[PDB]
């Protein structure tokens, strides 16, 4: 096998080792709450609800036997709180205050300050319990609208002859109907590389240019694309070699396609990497969109088809001189 | 065309009288019915003249080219284009079957809509007779005659 | 647009009118109420059964 | 057949021997159809001359 | 006299629980409403949520046994709600009980194929989870009537027992439908999804005689035919409109079929000069398949269009009879039960029934003509085309 | 029966070609399609889609982003649907319990004073929405009325937080489904400082200017490189001969987007015969940016064709300067005049130079 | 307990607020109360969430 950079997917298989101590403070637990699955956070909010009202139910059960009411037996001391009988009721008294259904069968007297009190702590924790439900149900729900993987790449680059001059290149497409609003591309190559003063960088990136018409990043994805970068003498792709193809080879691509979504407004990144065995020389993309009478038509299914064509199988440094004495 | 037509409509309209006598509440229920009806046959007829003009049309060329390819079976043969004309007919028969296709869903369409148009009023008369009848006393031959 | 609405149209007053003129004065208004004639019998014999059958 | 049936369970032996005049009489049709077939080529002809 | 669920019998003494809950004819009826109005609320909203098409047009498994199961379920349900205002005439209480749960069930029905073909359309298998736990919750409940009807004895003399020992099994038969879509698209607790495409004839945006590529009611119904008719009140028709045919009709694929019919036609009988028996043997050998489902149609529709004389004897004769008296002339439990040789008596059941039979027979009718027109469409580009 | 067609003659005919008719309709439609429209709704059949799997989180998202009235529709059915459901098996319970039977003071019912369907469906009312009258409430010793009592203020409660959070959602996100900016339909080609420039009027129909606009032309041609590459919709960028060579515009009051057609443009070799409807030469210019009220990016992209590109005209003057302040006459916003002006081709153009 | 228009105004303030305090319910046999209700409590609802959305 052989150690990856980034996964395909974009997952970036990467391990980080000897950190120092985190903070692990109190107010990242609950953004674990807030990025909860939709079946993990209906059970872990039930199950807070039905503990509230049950951990105050016991409450009021104790208050109740406390005061010596639930004993059979009517007399004339008042209730601290009215029609409680059993822990059932005590239960059921529970959730009317907390939930604020206030049915009225059971109610609140004046006979003991330990009950009003403990009426105030239930409200309170049950309207911060709501206040807590509603501020996760907001974060949760942006959540469902972001809908962020859905960006389509190559699972092979190829190097080819454009306007003559060779070039790296992959394609990119835009499954989604929405448009990207601000794409960027960015191509790395990361190489280990060394220095003429000993330096030995273990994970070199290299920045390279898009090779666009105004020599910038910005792309613009309707239609599947070509991203290609014509390899000339400001690139570490010119010393290239066919021998440099095998799977353990020290070269890797990585191809990022930032922008904002036009719909979500918010920023998405696409990562992804083309091993040396999967760049592929001697191959071309094949066009993709047909013309129709209706509309511009697109056939996806040959996305990543390639065709073979006679490039030279030659040292970029040898080809690009050898254009002068030719 | 012009008998038939003429036959086909004062059955219809010999129809509708006769229901509309038989319970004038089906007056009352001929007020939609007569609408959609109209949409329907309106649309039908746009959708059957240029389908039939087209069908007539897309047989000229179909029935010339065989015309053509014995006239010139030598020639057609000797430049090695059979491969080609083969094609050109199925193209042109395909062009043919298509238009005559459209035409019979245009044709079915039409006759399904209207089959549930007249349903509908055997329903409408069948419910409106019986009520009339069974409390109005409404004559047991004139509800035969409504849903005849 | 223009075209579309020009050419659906049914043109009846000129085919009736050609017919009609063509056909003359008296087999026209014979076959009108000849036609209309056999039909009001036809209603008229159910509704007449209706009432015999009641 | 289903119709001569259901007739004579409605109407008894009248509707069966009164419906046997249109079936006896579609032979008939049959005649008339033919032979307006024959008539239209002899139009069709004399047309096509023409 | 308020509406009443159960009725208004011996100073309403027809909702006591003793004795056993389910022992009460009102609470196993009142049971069979639950499932329907869950499924109303529970799928209402999402109906209302989602309110080239060719990555929408997969047809789930048994994509006909769903619609005829409903037909004919939605059928034994208008006698249901027929039967129900039968047993009720006679005593002055409503019983609400006896057509009410059935009404609503027929109205569940529809949405129920509604929501089954709006995810046939928009490929969401995973959201038919709620009628498979509807089906079975439309199935146990309806089994206990069925049983409590034959604890009490009610036989087959009964109407009600008739429609719903065949109700428990139409809801029975198309379980099994909604298990087998799980079986073969495996979505549900499933490790691999098989894969399931749309049919490439439609891939290509060059098909719009979308005929065989449609639910079997628009089958039945042209439904599709709308939107080009509507189009073609507005732009006139141009072949750019009527896009080619799909390959099933193609006059290259028919030539496969009538070519392969020949080559049968003349490998065992070797003394086949293709001659009138060679050819019409060919014929028949080529389009059997669908000149019987034609002749299968219209014989069926032939029958059907009886029954509407039938029905006009039935209701004119009942309408004769001056007496007017009408009653079912027995209560099994409390609740008046029809028995069918008066359920059909009556006017507007017949009427009713002669309605229905109307749009059944006209379907049929006009769907045999379809299918024999296209098989005729057909041989006439493969005779074409053999003959050239 | 009651057809023409009792009997088929199915005689062969002899009718001479007669193909034309009067209305020109049958060839009069000849539109090409484009990947952009002019409204910018770019329209690309993206035919064979491998079947990416659908979720429920799909429908729970159309539902967030569904429109007003049919928002109300969707929380007003869900919920009176939630409260019909839990009222029918409120009635299911009483009935199960003989609570609906006649009266009988021995036993306590599970929910006291329900009666009807009525006071059910009343009942429900009261609990999911938290009313709690107290003419009807719940009992003890039935476990079965205390369980549903959870189960319908859970259920509550979350049908309550999701139409709080549609809603809330709603008017931060729909408010951004605006686009008041308007380019023009049609394009010109003049001649400004010697150079030749492709120029665009674009304007902002709101007072609110779009905060850091950056503006993105590209030529879209299906450019067969000559080395054998063949691409159908190859996408060129085209710089904007700004001040600084960047891509940023200030829009207050439109201005025309002047690209001078140069050696490294491909615009070098434009001519009005290439200028023809049928010709492979389109431009799309899009400018992005934020608006800053609410800070969502907004994209506004608008494809102008050779048809719709006019050679040798001139924009007419828009802002004029009053007493106070400045007045835009935006009826005369993208109104091209003509303007002598030469009509060679750019690529000739650098002989002029050469010759002078 | 309805006998004014100021125990009617109390009666919708306890409604639409969802208060409840049960000396002014609804009862059954009055199908029209039971409708306004339901629509009562869905333009209260529809309100607060209103109210909720503009402060955020
Ligand atoms: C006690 C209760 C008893 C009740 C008894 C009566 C109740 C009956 C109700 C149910 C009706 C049953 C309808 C059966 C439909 C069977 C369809 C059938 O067998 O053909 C199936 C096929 C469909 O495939 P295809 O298009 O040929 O395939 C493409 C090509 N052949 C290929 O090679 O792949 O062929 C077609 O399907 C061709 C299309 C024609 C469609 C015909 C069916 C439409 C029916 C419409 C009914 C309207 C509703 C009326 C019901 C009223 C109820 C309230
Ligand atoms: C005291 C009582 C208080 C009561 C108050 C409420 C209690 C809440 C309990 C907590 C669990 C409740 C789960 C509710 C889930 C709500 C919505 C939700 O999160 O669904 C989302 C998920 C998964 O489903 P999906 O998205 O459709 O998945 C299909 C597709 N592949 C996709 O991913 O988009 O989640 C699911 O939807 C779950 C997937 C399970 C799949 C099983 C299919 C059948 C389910 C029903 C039958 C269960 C099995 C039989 C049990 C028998 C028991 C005797
Ligand atoms: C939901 C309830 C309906 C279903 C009932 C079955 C569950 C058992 C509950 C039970 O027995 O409660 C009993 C105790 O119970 C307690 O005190 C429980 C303490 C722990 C509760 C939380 C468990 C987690 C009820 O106790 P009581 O009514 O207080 O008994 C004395 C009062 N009395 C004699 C006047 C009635
Ligand atoms: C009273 C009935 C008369 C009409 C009967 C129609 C039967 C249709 C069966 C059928 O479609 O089979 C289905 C499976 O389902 C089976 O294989 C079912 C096998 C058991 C059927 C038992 C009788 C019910 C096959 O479903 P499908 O392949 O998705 O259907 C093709 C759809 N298409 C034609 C639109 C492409
Ligand atoms: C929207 C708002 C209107 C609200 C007013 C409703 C009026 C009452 C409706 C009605 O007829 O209920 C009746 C039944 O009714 C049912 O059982 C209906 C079941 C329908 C389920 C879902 C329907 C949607 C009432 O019947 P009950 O509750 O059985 O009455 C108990 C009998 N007792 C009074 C003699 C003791
Ligand atoms: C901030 C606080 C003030 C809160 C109280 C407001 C009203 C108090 C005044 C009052 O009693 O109103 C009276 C007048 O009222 C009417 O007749 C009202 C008619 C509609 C008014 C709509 C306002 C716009 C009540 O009128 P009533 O309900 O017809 O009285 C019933 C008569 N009875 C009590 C003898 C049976
Ligand atoms: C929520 C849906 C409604 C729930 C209804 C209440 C559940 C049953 C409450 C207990 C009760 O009194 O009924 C028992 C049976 O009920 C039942 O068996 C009811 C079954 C309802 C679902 C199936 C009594 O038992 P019994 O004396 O009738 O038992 C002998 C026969 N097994
Ligand atoms: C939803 C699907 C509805 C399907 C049609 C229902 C047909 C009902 C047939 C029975 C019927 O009409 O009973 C009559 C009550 O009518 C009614 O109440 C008809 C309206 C009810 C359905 C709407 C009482 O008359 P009867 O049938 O007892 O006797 C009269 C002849 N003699
Ligand atoms: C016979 C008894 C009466 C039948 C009345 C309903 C006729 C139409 C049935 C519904 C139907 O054909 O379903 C779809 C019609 O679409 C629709 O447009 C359904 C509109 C329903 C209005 C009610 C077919 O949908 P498809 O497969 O043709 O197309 C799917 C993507 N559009
Ligand atoms: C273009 C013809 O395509 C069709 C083909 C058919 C199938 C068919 O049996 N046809 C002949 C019948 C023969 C016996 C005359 C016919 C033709 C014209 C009018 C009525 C009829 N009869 C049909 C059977 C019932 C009584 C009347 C139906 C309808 C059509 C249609 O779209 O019009
Ligand atoms: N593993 C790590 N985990 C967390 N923070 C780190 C880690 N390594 C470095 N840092 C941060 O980067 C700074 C520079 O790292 P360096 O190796 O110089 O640490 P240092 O000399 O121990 O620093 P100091 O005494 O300031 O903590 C640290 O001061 C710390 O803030
Ligand atoms: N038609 C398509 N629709 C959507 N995504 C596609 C399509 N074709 C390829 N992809 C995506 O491109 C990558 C692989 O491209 P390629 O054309 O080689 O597909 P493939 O050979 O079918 O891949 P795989 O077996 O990984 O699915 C994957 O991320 C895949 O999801
Ligand atoms: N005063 C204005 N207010 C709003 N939009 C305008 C105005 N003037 C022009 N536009 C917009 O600018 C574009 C074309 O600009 P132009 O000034 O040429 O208008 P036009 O020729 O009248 O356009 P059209 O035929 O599209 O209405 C269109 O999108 C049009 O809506
Ligand atoms: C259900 O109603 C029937 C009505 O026939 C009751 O039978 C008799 O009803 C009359 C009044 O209608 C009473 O005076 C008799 O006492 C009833 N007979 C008996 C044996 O009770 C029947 O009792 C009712 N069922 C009950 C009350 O459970
Ligand atoms: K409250």
């Amino acid at each position: 096998r052989r150690a990856r950079f980034v996964s395909k997917k974009g997952n970036c298989n990467v391990a980080h080792k000897n950190i120092r101590e985190q903070g692990r403070f109190l107010q990242d637990v609950f953004t674990t709450l807030v990025d909860l699955k939709w079946p993990h956070t209906l059970l872990i909010f039930t199950m807070s609800f039905l503990c509230s009202w049950l951990l105050f139910a016991m409450v009021w059960w104790l208050i109740a036997f406390a005061h010596g009411d639930l004993a059979p037996g009517e007399g004339t001391n008042v209730p601290c709180v009215t029609s409680i009988h059993s822990f059932s009721s005590a239960f059921l008294f529970s959730i009317e205050v907390q939930v604020t259904i206030g049915f009225g069968g059971r109610m609140v007297t004046e006979e003991c300050p330990l009950a009003i009190l403990i009426l105030i702590v239930q409200n309170i924790v049950g309207l911060m319990i709501n206040a807590i439900m509603l501020g996760c149900i907001f974060m949760k729900t942006a959540q469902a609208h972001r809908r962020a993987e859905t960006l389509i790449f190559s699972k092979h680059a190829v190097i080819t002859l454009r306007h003559g001059r060779l070039c790296f290149m992959l394609r990119v497409g835009d499954l989604r109907k929405s448009m990207i609003i601000s794409a960027t591309i960015h191509m790395q190559v990361v190489r280990k590389t060394t220095s003429p003063e000993g330096e030995v960088v273990p994970l070199h990136q290299v920045d390279i240019p898009m090779e666009n018409g105004v020599g910038g990043n910005s792309i613009f994805l309707v239609a599947p694309l070509i991203i290609y970068h014509v390899i000339d003498s400001n690139s570490p792709l010119y010393d290239l070699a066919p021998s440099d193809l095998h799977h353990h080879q020290d070269l890797e691509i990585i191809v990022i396609l930032e922008g904002v979504v036009e719909t979500t407004g918010i920023t998405t990144q696409a990562r992804t990497s083309y091993l040396a065995d999967e760049i592929l020389w001697g191959q071309r993309f094949v066009p993709i969109v047909a013309e129709e009478d209706g509309r511009y038509s697109v056939d996806y299914s040959k996305f990543g088809n390639t065709v073979k064509v006679p490039t030279p199988l030659c040292t970029a440094r040898q080809l690009d001189e050898d254009r002068s004495l030719l | 065309t012009l008998e038939c037509l003429s036959r086909s409509t004062l059955l219809c309209v010999s129809a509708l009288t006769v229901i509309s006598y038989v319970t004038p509440v089906f007056l009352v229920a001929l007020l939609p019915l007569a609408v959609v009806c109209y949409f329907i046959q309106k649309y039908f007829r746009v959708a059957s003249r240029d389908l039939q003009q087209l069908d007539d049309t897309t047989q000229l060329p179909l029935v010339s080219h065989f015309a053509e390819t014995v006239e010139g079976l030598t020639t057609i043969r000797a430049f090695r284009y059979e491969a080609r004309f083969q094609q050109k007919l199925l193209e042109y028969t395909d062009s043919n079957n298509i238009a005559s296709l459209f035409l019979t869903a245009a044709n079915r369409w039409l006759e399904v809509c209207m089959e549930y148009i007249g349903a509908c009023v055997v329903l409408i008369a069948a419910a409106t007779s019986i009520s009339n009848s069974l409390h109005r006393e409404l004559s047991a031959g004139l509800v035969g005659l409504g849903l005849t | 647009l223009s075209s579309v609405l020009h050419q659906r149209a049914k043109i009846p007053w000129r085919a009736c009118t050609k017919y009609l003129s063509s056909a003359g004065i008296l087999l026209l208004s014979l076959l009108v109420f000849s036609q209309l004639l056999k039909h009001m019998v036809l209603v008229a014999i159910d509704y007449w059964l209706a009432k015999w059958t009641d | 057949i289903v119709g001569v049936i259901l007739l004579y369970y409605i109407l008894g032996v009248s509707a069966l021997i009164g419906a046997a005049v249109i079936i006896l009489l579609a032979p008939v049709q049959y005649f008339v159809a033919t032979k307006l077939s024959q008539a239209q080529r002899t139009t069709l002809e004399h047309s096509n001359e023409r | 006299m308020p509406l009443a669920f159960c009725g208004t019998e011996n100073h309403s003494a027809a909702y006591r629980v003793d004795q056993g809950v389910l022992n009460n004819g009102c609470f196993v009826d009142a049971l069979n409403v639950v499932p329907h109005v869950f499924l109303l609320f529970i799928t209402f909203p999402i109906l209302f949520i989602g309110w080239i098409h060719h990555s929408t047009w997969l047809h789930f498994p048994g994509h006909n046994l769903r619609w005829i199961l409903t037909f004919i379920l939605l059928f034994v349900l208008v006698c249901e709600i027929a039967e129900g205002i039968l047993s009720d005439g006679v005593t002055e209480s409503r019983h609400l009980h006896l057509y009410m749960p059935a009404g609503m069930a027929f109205m569940a029905a529809i949405t129920s194929v509604v929501y089954y073909h709006n995810i046939e359309t928009s490929n969401f298998p995973k959201l038919l989870i709620a009628l498979l736990i509807y089906w079975t919750l439309a199935f146990i409940t309806k089994t206990i009537k069925f049983v409590k009807f034959y604890d009490h004895a009610i036989g087959f003399s009964q109407l009600r027992f008739c429609l719903t020992g065949l109700l428990v099994i139409l809801y029975g038969m198309l379980l099994l439908v909604e298990v087998n879509v799980i079986r073969v698209r495996r979505y549900i607790f499933f490790k691999t999804p098989r894969e399931v495409k749309p049919p490439e004839d439609l891939q290509d945006l060059g098909v719009r005689f979308l005929q065989p590529f449609v639910n079997l009611l628009s089958k039945g119904t042209y439904w599709w035919m709308n939107a080009f008719i509507k189009t073609a009140h507005k732009k006139p028709i141009d072949l750019r409109a009527i896009a080619k045919l799909p390959i099933a009709m193609r006059a290259l694929t028919n030539y496969q079929r009538l070519c392969v019919a020949f080559d049968a036609q003349a490998r065992k009988d070797t003394q086949s000069p293709q001659g009138a028996r060679a050819i019409w043997r060919a014929l028949c050998h080529a389009f059997g398949r669908r000149l019987i489902l034609s002749s299968t149609f219209r014989i069926l529709a032939d029958l059907l269009g009886f029954a509407g004389p039938l029905c006009i004897f039935g209701i004119v004769d009942h309408l004769g009879k001056e007496n007017h008296v009408f009653q079912p002339k027995t209560q099994f439990l409390g609740v008046y039960f029809v028995s069918s040789q008066e359920f059909l008596g009556n006017a507007y059941v017949l009427a009713v029934l002669l309605f229905l039979a109307l749009l059944l027979q006209r379907t049929f009718l006009q769907a045999s003509y379809y299918v024999a027109i296209e098989t005729g469409i057909n041989l006439r580009g493969a005779i074409q085309t053999k003959i050239y």
